[PDB]
């Protein structure tokens, strides 16, 4: 969730 | 010109050659006649010799190989239960 | 009766009876197990899920492949998977058939010895034969003088193969595989912020591999297109329903089977490997098998990656000569329909070890049919 | 002022001044570059690394060696590997001393200019000579008459030296060589599991070789015995602590000599390459070279490989000419030595190529020579 | 990894 898709 | 050799230790082994030359000159002076005459058999003999040397240590070895091989298309020794099982595609 | 016939891959497992043109079976070498304790008991879990099962479960699932560049790594994962090969995606039982095994060059002897133990004491099939996968690829085009390039998910391989006996020691294998670029692919994703880090993800990318790659023909120039207009660059959305763009890394990622470099790997290119190999021949034949190139395995399906070797291979070569890159379609499963040809024959009909003269011979049949 | 002996061999370099017996300077001929960018910019970093710097830092480094098979590859790779040996493993200026090159039988006659070339215009060296190895080993075993089979790193030399002179007709170059054995023993390591790819690993492989690996005095009397007992069986562990577990291995891989067919090589075997040289001579000489077969080269040093030599050739003479092999210690150095004794005779201190006859005569000094 | 001394 922080980078864009993936976490 | 012409070549002939014959080896004989054990087994056998004979060379057997010729060459044919035609050429065209002209005529000048007697010192540079012999020169010339001189300069083509020089030519012509050493040219016949690298050719025997150096051409037949290599060549004759591939033309040789194309009438029998030394090792097989493989380039393996080959073996007797596959060669008797497998009759290998066309 | 009809033999079996499976093809070993692996990252996919393709299997079908003899004589079938085209595989029955064709499902990805995964065990799975699951990640988090089960709590609907009234479910009725099963403790590892395989082949298409586990893909169906994905994300509550870890993904095991058992096979690491053609090496069993894992013998019960592995066993599971021929065991559902057979059972469940065949539905035959395999000690009432001959099986015909694939398995990969230069792959060491305990492979083969407990494969053979498995499926002459597991699976207690009746008669058995091991092929080098190559054999099968070039005989898949029905030709039978070439040099194959092999690339699956685990192995790339050359095997040059006259009159259709092989050259054992002019194969090469390079481990730079369909596996390898996955990873690499997931490094060349992260440059854009998408990051993938779950085996799940893994399959993600792994996805996108398989529909937004191709080899670049020309790569200065390309790159240089990359770094000038957004055109070359296009997208792609997630089981999550997101979309994704891949762009720079749509080539970059393909060209690393040129240049294993870019994974630092410091081993020779696949148009090194051929080259490298066809120059390993016997200084006679290198013509027949410029001809006969011939590529074979799944990773051998990006676009225009006969181009590319063609393109290259031709550099490496001299020039005046006929440098034909064999590229088909059904490269894809052609071992395993190689296989089917095979196994069809009389004459590979003497070559199948009896379940009997391995039980008395013990492994000492293997060790002579393996060279 | 002292002579410095040089000796260009394909795998390692030995050197050091005139009449001593052992050389000052043994490392392995090697050009070795970065693998991988240099980030901590404060360690000084070369562009490139040789002998057993290369070696200490291999982890990191693409090792070229450049000799191949035995002609140099790459000029300027060659004169870094002379550089080095004369500002950093001597730490002599070679602008200061008389100079001696190792040179091979039968090597192109250009090759004698670049070294000349070099030697003089790059080196400064105020003499110069350039000496056919296999004498200097002869000359080292103290004989003034025999047949030399020397092999290191790249090529096997087969002279019959007469009345202290090559016979160069007689003169069998071999192809095979500690090099190309290394490849094979990668095989066979292979099918007991253990991988090795990266030139790194390679010479990971050659440190196996010299440790390991033995000729066994009649092969499947031996192999039967390793394939019916683990007492045969030794290990050798890697730098990153897993002990190799190795048996029949040991005997396989220096077999090849006397087998060039396990590594589908055309060429004869390492006995046969001598008789067939022997048999050349003039025929009074045959006795004389029988008793006189001298061996030499770091390859000569397997064990075993004497004993088995003597059966070996044994079965090509017709008998009762009484062949015998001279195989003592210090074979490993043998070439070196013989040029530290020709270079402190007085006659050779007269004899060199001076400078100042370079200096006017240009390469065409070696016309006279070379017809 | 896979392999015994190498992958
Ligand atoms: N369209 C495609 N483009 C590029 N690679 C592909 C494509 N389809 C499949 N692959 C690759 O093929 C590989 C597996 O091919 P295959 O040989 O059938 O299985 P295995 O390699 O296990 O024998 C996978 O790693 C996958 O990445
Ligand atoms: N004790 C040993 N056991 C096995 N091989 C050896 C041994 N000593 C040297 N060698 C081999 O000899 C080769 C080089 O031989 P040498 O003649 O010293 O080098 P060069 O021919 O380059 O001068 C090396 O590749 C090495 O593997
Ligand atoms: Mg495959
Ligand atoms: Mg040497």
């Amino acid at each position: 969730p922080a980078w864009x898709a993936x976490c | 010109l012409k070549i002939q050799v014959h080896y004989y230790e054990d087994g056998n082994v004979q060379l057997v050659s010729h060459k044919d030359v035609q050429d065209s000159v002209t005529v000048s002076n007697e010192v540079q006649t012999t020169k010339e005459f001189i300069k083509i058999i020089e030519s012509a003999e050493n040219e016949y010799q690298t050719a025997i040397s150096e051409n037949y240590q290599t060549m004759s070895d591939t033309t040789f190989k194309a009438l029998r091989r030394q090792l097989p298309v493989t380039r393996t020794k080959i073996d007797w239960n596959k060669i008797l099982s497998y009759k290998i595609g066309k | 009766i009809a033999a079996l016939v499976v093809d070993n891959g692996s990252g996919m497992c393709k299997a079908g009876f003899a004589g079938d043109d085209a595989p029955r079976a064709v499902f990805p070498s995964i065990v799975g197990r699951p990640r988090h304790q089960g709590v609907m008991v009234g479910m009725g879990q099963k403790d590892s899920y395989v082949g298409d099962e586990a893909q169906s479960k994905r994300g509550i699932l870890t993904l095991k492949y058992p096979i690491e560049h053609g090496i069993v790594t894992n013998w019960d994962d592995m066993e599971k998977i021929w065991h559902h090969t057979f059972y469940n995606e065949l539905r035959v039982a395999p000690e009432e058939h001959p099986v015909l095994l694939t398995e990969a060059p230069l792959n060491p002897k305990a492979n083969r010895e407990k494969m053979t133990q498995i499926m002459f004491e597991t699976f207690n099939t009746p008669a058995m034969y091991v092929a080098i996968q190559a054999v099968l690829s070039l005989y898949a085009s029905g030709r039978t003088t070439g040099i194959v390039m092999d690339s699956g998910d685990g192995v790339t391989h050359t095997v040059p193969i006259y009159e259709g006996y092989a050259l054992p020691h002019a194969i090469l294998r390079l481990d730079l595989a369909g596996r390898d670029l996955t990873d690499y692919l997931m490094k060349i994703l992260t440059e854009r912020g998408y990051s993938f880090t779950t085996t799940a993800e893994r399959e993600i990318v792994r996805d996108i591999k398989e529909k937004l790659c191709y080899v670049a023909l020309d790569f200065e120039q390309e790159m240089a297109t990359a770094a000038s207009s957004s055109s070359l660059e296009k997208s792609y959305e997630l089981p999550d329903g997101q979309v994704i763009t891949i762009g720079n890394e749509r080539f970059r990622c393909p060209e690393a089977l040129f240049q294993p470099s870019f994974l630092g790997m410091e081993s020779c290119g696949i148009h090194e490997t051929t080259f490298n190999s066809i120059m390993k021949c016997d200084v006679d034949i290198r013509k027949d098998l410029y001809a006969n190139t011939v590529l074979s395995g799944g990773t051998t399906m990006y676009p225009g990656i006969a181009d590319r070797m063609q393109k290259e291979i031709t550099a490496l070569a001299p020039s005046t000569m006929k440098i034909k890159i064999i590229a088909p379609p059904e490269r894809k499963y052609s071992v395993w329909i190689g296989g089917s040809i095979l196994a069809s024959l009389s004459t590979f009909q003497q070559m199948w070890i009896s379940k009997q003269e391995y039980d008395e011979s013990g492994p000492s049949i293997v060790h002579r049919k393996c060279f």
